[PDB]
């Protein structure tokens, strides 16, 4: 746990510095739900990399 | 507002009608007020009472309404009109009327506002208008109770006028009798039984008392209200001195003796300290219900419920004194009269032994300290009276082996542990009084006067056999017979027991040093009675600290007897004191000081304020410092006021000992020494966080003999809750060791806390109600504040005698059985208005079987839904009896 | 009713002025509070030192242990310190432990979740009493259920009936 | 008394100056210390606090494998859900712990001092529990005809086995308790169980549905066999249609959190084993949802219908209800109960506490045929219609 | 500042679970202007929504 | 100056304060009719050390001979 965000961030700014570059998701699904249960560590972290994805996304 | 309602005729007016009172009328207002000033009566009479009528009609309507802005304000401004000059003055009828509705408006104001300055003022305008309408607020209740809807304020307020009648300041005995309390103590129980509490209105609820039954029984719970009657009289020297209240106190007792309800009557007979009372409620209860049922029992059954101290019967002034009345009872002569004899209480003991087992582990083991140190501890397992038989019977051990104080010592505790035997422990007392040296005689009988209180009541006696002993020419068996004649009368008067205190200590000039014990014995038999008034105890006191004052022991223990004799009475010491003043000394002077004190002592005001003009702080040379300690204790008042003043208690227990190391520095050690027996002496409303708190910095206090004590309070409800407790301290006592000296301080107070489960708990309370008094607790109590406790002092006060009987179930209708009996228990409380503490006897079915507590057991009452019947002996089974009192004189309840 | 003011104070007076008095005093005169008071608030004090893990306390065992479970992520069953009552740690209430070992150093928080806070509502409205007209009849007929033994719960419970509610 | 009604006032700021004094010394807040029984208890603890017996870490003993090194392990799973192996602490002997059985290991130096008391893991089935509660005799009717027939199969087992043994007859089961709220399944067993004076629990099995499936499983097996380890418990099971639910799933919903509860409780009742002699009753809300495992004799003997009580039921709980009442008594409690329409057993009493209250509203001692009249008039045509009774009788 | 936990400087800045989620959301770029034709519209919306929050005095 | 002597000084203060608190707290200002509160009868505690005085004078410099 805590290392899913971190994992996003680096890979999503690669694409920024060596712009234009194309940041390609095969199957978005597993991650983009709409609904979390969001009480055990496992639904948490997948809340997690949701979060992060949106924030990224104005930032690209 | 809305002006007009009722001085309009049209069909609309109506809904303004109601409102209108709250601002103001156009006539209404005027009829009592303006119109009835300005014009003559006569002519104004024809229409102020068409316009009462409708006043009255207003009243219902306003109750017909559940709104308190409709309700207040719409009265109260009436009531100014009234006031003027319709009170008296406009004819013999129409004053009447117009009191009537004035009564009502008067009520909220009264109930609402709680203050002293409202107070007193509501009772000047309602007593004198009480007189003036002659009896019409009797009517007036009783239609308001009917009505046809009120308002839930009002079930307040109607009670509270009942308050304006108690004071008198108008009144003198007109209208002072009923306001219709009656139903008024049906509905609401609250306000109304300390108006009746003080008025002396009580009386005429006896005569009310067969309507009241029904009420009781089954319907409500009538028996609530009048126990609380009781609660507010005994708190009454706490509101204002016990001089105020003594008088009261009587004229209470004779109702509650004369009412069905025992416990109460009870209570009362043992706060006074009479010969007189005690006859009386023995007999009352026979006489006034001429019924069988428990009526005749009543008597007898309250007196085993009595439990203050000591052995059977307790008080025993009462023992003496219901013989004579005894005859005249007539339950049947051979079986009342068997009943009464303490042969048959000590039977039933002998099954809980069974129950108990054996916890006896302890040392018994030969040579040294360890002999002397076993002694104390056989008794100690096994506190009160349990399964200790094998070790007690077996002489050679701990009794013979000992030498010296030892001696006396092992003999002396013997007795306690033999407790509660007709005979088998007597003729084991008489075994060892033949044999030996001096102390084994001697020690022998306190020990004695513990087994032969067993055949008593006025045939054999215990008197009987210590008379004899007596006589004796050596110090100290005669010492010993005085001490074991002092324990089995306890706290009596009688023509005997007076006679042989006397004579004995006619000198201050004794060859032992515990001489000085005589005086306190004298004391004891004092108080808890009418007191004894011993020429010997008040003037040898003042002889012996001028020839000495070097013993530490002789000489704090006279002064303390003087102290004790002059207790429970203030009138009787003038006679001895009179005597006191022939000889003349500098002594003398502070011998004077102490019957000031003694007079006043159990007030609850006055008591406190002598307290800054104290003999602590101050030696004058070392005279001040033995009385000093007794003063601060204040333990007499403690146990004697209601049980809404323990909850004060718990404080002041340990603010005495507080007192005695600021005043004193040497007084400090002394002080925490006493505090273990303070706290037996007090049985206070909660009693699990003391002892335990004050147990572990014991250890660490010069003098482990603070622990020694702190052990007999410490085992409180012997172990369900209390396992944790009792294993903890045993254990901090034995865990360290440094020396024999030492060890044995320690393992005295490991093997007292260590006690085996289901035994006699620690207490000196009635158990309904945390009301007594103690004369046995005395006998250590006195030997606690020894400099540096001797072998010889051990002795003293290593006896328990006071603990618990086993029978906390039916004596009804003639049982007296350990046998299951059933029980009923309320998951759904609602009382916290009853004194004693027993919730409704609507219900819910639980199994047989009520046993030995201290604490706990309130819940815990008698079925009353089975055949349907309501308690005499209020149940909670510390001491307080699963019995019923029913129409048919045998219980429709029947043993599990 | 006025006498009765004067019994209820009589407690209170006597509670706060002998806790003052006998701190200060105790530990100045002999060995009673004395060295046993110092150390239980001292021990407690560097036990807890920092930093402090917030626990819940689920259950207390009847042997000087209990069940906390920690915000650390891991659940203990703790023993007791020396000089800190088990039974002074309410269920509704949650503890303080020390988060080197795990002991209840105290309960200096009872801790609050937004959970209460949905339950409990403050309520000062625009329209209340007499901002209503009409239909009378209807306002008396919730009173006599609600309000009536709700202010006097007396007679209610006596009778024999539960409360009409 | 102007003086002492002074102190009234002061009292309140005087214990919060003192506040720090006060806490240290008797307990919470700052330095929580009780002075009564952690200061007897210190000795003891002391051993405790030298010793890294605090951590002692939640857990149980998965198996008690033991292996080189450091000679006495035992491999532990921690409630958490992952596994250490510990050490053996000399202050008990490996007997002590054993497979299967809850544990205490400590967190900065896994090892076992005492082992942790097994099976105490649900506080949320404990929050509910009142041991022996009941209303009043008097709401129930009394005895009924419908309490007499619940003792013979309840309260006689626990009471006295050896009058079981003796005639030679099987122990019985189990007793379903049924009918629409308010037909009093609960009020009846609490009293009875009042009565037996056997240990009680009950607990609504609400509770015993908590998290995601199979937490509240684990909740419910731990807590059957403890009561069942018990020498005469009866257990009332309260409302279930929260562990007593149908068994379906269509695969656009499902069931199955709700079952895996209900069937770990119908297993555990007999058992795979003979029986025991515990008693364990059910109530639950539908008839209807009953599964065949759960109403087979031995784990259901006979089956008691509680619901709309009895002819005779109807008038008794009136007037036992009536009897510990103040009310009039000229009027016929039988005819108001009779005019009831097909009563729950909530209904008839509704009458009583509706009749009462007007009676209490006057504040009289007794009661009047008016406040009888307006209550019963008002119960026959509205509460009726409004019962439970109509729509769930049909269905079942 | 660790094992001790005390306390270094204040870092200015206000952090809620609230100020994280209106930026994730995010707000449009679109004017009313933009989406005009619905200017009958934006009259209506404007009168309920936006009226009572600007000014809750009036 | 030396420590030694100063620790007997600071214990010898100390006996004052605690012989005045003793007798004043014990008196009843709030369990006899008057009530005046005896938490208002709360003095504390105090002791004595020293040390050498530092004081420059005659410095026309930081240690230049302090000329007279």
């Amino acid at each position: 746990l805590g290392e899913g965000p971190r994992m996003v961030r680096d890979v999503f700014r690669l694409a920024k510095e060596n712009a234009p570059a194309i940041i390609f998701i095969d199957e978005i699904d597993a991650i983009a739900t709409k609904r979390f249960d969001a009480q055990t560590g496992a639904d948490r972290e997948v809340q997690r990399i949701l979060l992060e994805l949106l924030n990224q996304m104005d930032g690209f | 507002m809305e002006e007009g309602g009722r001085d309009k005729t049209p069909v609309q007016s109506q809904q303004p009608s109601a409102t209108a009172p709250s601002g103001a009328d156009e006539k209404s207002s005027g009829k009592e007020r303006r119109d009835a000033g300005e014009k003559d009566k006569e002519q104004e009479l024809s229409e102020e009472d068409k316009q009462l009528q409708d006043e009255l009609e207003m009243l219902v309507e306003r109750l017909g309404e559940k709104d308190t802005s409709l309700y207040r304000p719409a009265l109260e401004e009436l009531r100014r009109q009234i006031r003027s000059s319709t009170t008296s003055m406009t004819s013999v009828p129409k004053p009447l009327k117009f009191l009537r509705p004035h009564y009502g408006k008067l009520k909220e104001i009264y109930e609402n506002m709680a203050p002293g300055e409202n107070k007193c003022f509501a009772a000047d305008i309602i007593s004198v208008l009480a007189m003036t309408m002659s009896g019409e607020r009797e009517c007036l209740k009783y239609r308001l109770v009917g009505s046809q809807e009120e308002l839930a304020s009002w079930g307040h307020e109607y009670v509270r006028h009942l308050a304006g009648e108690v004071a008198k300041e108008w009144q003198e005995l007109d209208d002072a009798e009923k306001a219709q309390r009656e139903p008024l103590l049906t509905l609401v129980k609250e306000i109304v039984p300390y108006n009746m509490a003080h008025n002396a209105e009580h009386e005429a609820c006896d005569l009310l008392m067969e309507i009241e039954q029904v009420d009781m029984l089954e319907k409500d719970i009538d028996e609530n209200a009048y126990s609380k009657v009781c609660l507010y009289l005994t708190s009454c020297v706490n509101y204002v001195p016990e001089p105020e209240n003594s008088a009261l106190l009587r004229c209470a007792l004779g109702v509650f003796r004369k009412f069905s309800r025992f416990p109460e009557a009870l209570r009362l007979a043992l706060m006074l300290n009479d010969m007189e009372l005690v006859e009386d409620i023995f007999t009352s209860c026979k006489d006034v219900v001429v019924q069988k049922q428990m009526a005749f029992m009543l008597g007898r059954h309250g007196v085993f419920l009595e439990l203050s101290e000591d052995v059977e019967e307790y008080e025993d002034l009462t023992e003496i004194m219901s013989n004579v009345q005894l005859n005249s009872n007539f339950l049947a002569l051979a079986r009342e009269l068997d009943i009464m004899e303490p042969k048959v209480p000590d039977d039933i003991y002998k099954t809980h032994l069974e129950n108990n087992r054996f916890g006896g582990s302890g040392s018994q083991v030969d040579s040294a300290r360890m002999n002397l140190a076993s002694s104390f501890v056989n008794g100690f397992v096994n506190a009160a009276f349990g399964q200790d038989k094998l070790l007690t019977d077996d002489g050679n051990k701990w009794l013979y082996k000992n030498k010296d104080h030892g001696m006396l010592s092992a003999a002396a505790s013997l007795g306690m542990i033999l407790l509660w035997d007709v005979d088998g422990g007597l003729t084991q007392i008489d075994k060892y009084l033949y044999s030996s040296e001096d102390y084994i005689k001697s020690g022998a009988l306190l020990a004695c006067g513990i087994v032969n209180s067993g055949v008593r009541n006025e045939c054999d006696p215990a008197l009987a056999l210590l008379s004899d002993y007596v006589l004796h020419n050596s110090n100290t068996m005669r010492l010993g017979s005085i001490f074991g004649l002092g324990l089995a009368y306890a706290g009596s008067n009688r023509e005997d027991v007076l006679t042989l205190l006397l004579p004995v200590m006619g000198d201050s000039k004794s060859s032992m040093e515990v001489a000085g014990v005589t005086a306190l014995a004298c004391g004891m038999i004092a108080v808890g009675s009418c007191n004894g008034d011993v020429t010997s105890t008040i003037l040898q006191t003042i002889m012996e600290k001028s020839e000495t004052e070097l013993k530490d022991t002789y000489a704090r223990w006279l002064p303390l007897g003087l102290g004790l004799n002059h207790l429970g009475k203030g009138e009787a010491i003038e006679a001895i004191l009179a005597a006191l003043e022939v000889v003349s000394e500098p002594f003398r002077s502070f011998a004077n000081t102490l019957v000031d004190v003694c007079a006043y002592a159990g007030s609850g005001n006055v008591l406190k304020v002598q307290q800054l003009l104290h003999i602590c702080s101050e030696h004058f040379d070392s005279k001040e410092k033995e009385e000093d300690k007794d003063k601060k204790e204040k333990k007499d008042k403690d146990k004697k006021e209601a049980p809404a003043d323990m909850g004060a208690h718990q404080g002041v227990a340990v603010l005495g000992i507080a007192l005695i190391a600021m005043g004193e520095e040497i007084g400090a050690e002394m002080a925490l020494r006493t505090f273990g027996h303070l706290l037996r002496y007090g049985e206070p409303t909660l009693r699990r966080a003391v002892p335990l708190a004050l147990a572990l910095i014991s250890v660490s206090n010069p003098r482990l003999n603070i622990l020694d004590t702190l052990s007999k309070f410490s085992h409180d409800a012997d172990p369900e809750v209390s396992y944790n407790s009792i294993f903890a301290m045993g254990m901090v006592g034995s865990g360290t060791n440094n020396a024999r000296l030492a060890a044995m301080l320690r393992q005295l107070a490991q093997y007292h806390a260590k006690d085996p489960n289901n035994l006699f708990m620690v207490r000196l309370a009635q158990g309904l109600t945390h009301l007594g008094k103690g004369t046995l607790t005395l006998c250590p109590y006195h030997s606690d504040r020894q400099l540096m406790s001797q072998v010889a002092v051990a002795g003293l006060l290593t006896v328990l005698v006071s603990f618990l009987d086993v029978r906390n179930i039916i004596l009804g209708k003639s049982h007296y059985v350990l046998y299951g009996l059933v029980a009923a228990m309320q998951p759904r409380m609602l009382v916290t208005f009853d004194e004693e503490l027993r919730p409704l006897p609507v219900s819910v079915r639980v199994g047989q079987a009520v046993d030995v507590v201290g604490q706990a057991g309130k819940p815990k009452t008698i079925t009353g839904f089975q055949t349907h019947t309501t308690p005499v002996l209020l149940a909670h089974g510390e001491r307080a009896e699963l019995a019923t009192e029913e129409f048919l004189p045998v219980t429709p309840i029947l043993e599990g | 009713t006025q006498c009765r003011l004067k019994l209820l104070k009589l407690e209170r007076i006597k509670d706060y002025l002998l806790m003052e008095e006998e701190f200060i005093r105790n530990q100045e005169q002999m060995k009673p509070l004395e060295e046993k008071q110092e150390e239980e608030r001292s021990k407690v004090d560097d036990l807890r030192g920092t930093p402090m893990s917030v626990g819940t306390l689920e259950e207390i065992i009847d042997d000087n242990h209990a069940i906390v479970s920690t915000s650390v992520g891991s659940e203990h069953y703790v023993s007791i310190l020396s000089f800190v009552d088990k039974d002074l740690l309410e269920p509704g209430c949650s503890v303080l432990l020390n988060h080197k070992v795990h002991a209840v150093i105290g309960v200096l928080m009872d801790d609050t979740d937004p959970l209460v806070t949905v339950m409990k509502v403050e309520k000062a409205p625009q329209e209340t009493y007499a901002d209503i007209g009409g239909l009378d009849n209807q306002i008396q007929e919730i009173k006599e259920s609600v309000e009536l033994p709700l202010t006097h719960p007396e007679y209610y419970e006596e009778m024999g009936i539960k409360p009409p509610k | 008394q102007s003086t002492y009604s002074r102190q009234i006032k002061q009292v309140e700021d005087d214990i919060q100056q003192l506040l720090k004094k006060i806490n240290e010394l008797t307990g919470i807040k700052e330095s929580d210390t009780g002075l009564a029984p952690p200061a007897l208890w210190d000795l003891a603890a002391d051993k405790q606090t030298l010793q890294s017996e605090q951590p002692l870490q939640v857990a149980r003993c998965t198996k008690i494998i033991n292996a080189d090194s450091e000679d006495p392990k035992y491999i532990i799973n921690v409630k958490q859900f992952a596994k250490f192996v510990v050490d053996l602490s000399d202050q008990v002997a490996p007997t002590d712990i054993e497979e299967g059985m809850r544990v205490g290991v400590d967190r900065n130096k896994y090892q076992i001092h005492i082992p942790l008391p097994p099976k105490i893991d649900p506080t949320v089935t404990m929050m509910q529990v009142e041991e022996k509660p009941d209303v009043t005799y008097s709401d129930v009717g009394g005895c009924k005809e419908q309490i007499e027939k619940l003792r013979e199969v309840v309260e006689t087992p626990l009471l006295h086995p050896e009058r079981f043994v003796n005639l030679g007859i099987e122990p019985p089961k189990g007793v379903l308790l049924f009918g629409p709220p308010g037909t009093g399944k609960t009020l009846c067993a609490r009293a009875v169980a009042n009565r037996t004076d056997a240990c009680f629990i009950p607990v609504i099995g609400s509770e015993l549905v908590q998290k995601y499936v199979g937490e509240g499983a684990r909740m419910v097996r731990e807590l059957f066999e403890m009561a069942r380890t018990k020498k005469a418990c009866l257990i009332f099971f309260d409302e279930i249609d929260a562990i007593g639910g149908a068994r379906f799933d269509d695969g656009a919903g499902g069931d199955n959190e709700v079952q895996r509860t209900m069937l770990e409780l119908i297993n555990q009742l007999d058992g795979f084993d003979p029986r025991g002699n515990i008693k364990v009753l059910m109530a639950t809300n539908r008839p209807d949802t009953l599964d065949p495992a759960l109403m087979r004799p031995g784990r259901l003997d006979r089956k008691i219908e509680f619901s709309l009580p009895d002819l005779e039921g109807r008038t008794h709980i009136f007037k036992i209800h009536a009897r510990s009442m103040s009310v009039e008594r000229d009027i016929r409690f039988e005819l108001l109960a009779r005019l009831c329409p097909n009563s729950t057993g909530a209904e008839i009493r509704s009458v009583c506490t509706e009749a009462g209250m007007f009676a209490i509203r006057a504040r009289r001692k007794i009661a009047t045929e008016k406040d009888f009249l307006e209550a019963v008039n008002k119960v026959i045509k509205s509460y009726a219609k409004f019962s439970a009774t109509p729509r769930y009788m049909t269905y079942n | 500042r660790n094992d001790s936990y005390t306390l270094h400087k204040i870092l200015p800045n206000k952090v809620d679970p609230l100020v994280s989620l209106m930026m994730v959301e995010k707000v449009p770029d679109s004017t009313y202007e933009m989406i005009g034709g619905l200017d009958k519209q934006i009259k209506e919306i404007k009168e309920v929504i936006e009226l009572p929050v600007k000014h809750p005095e009036l | 100056e030396v420590p030694k002597e100063k620790e007997k000084e600071k214990v010898s203060t100390a006996v004052l304060s605690i012989t005045a608190k003793a007798k004043k707290k014990e008196k009843e200002k709030e369990k006899k009719e008057e009530e005046k509160m005896e938490v208002d009868e709360a003095e504390k505690k105090e002791e004595k050390e020293k040390k050498k005085e530092p004081e420059p004078n005659f410095q026309l410099l930081d240690n230049p001979a302090r000329v007279m």
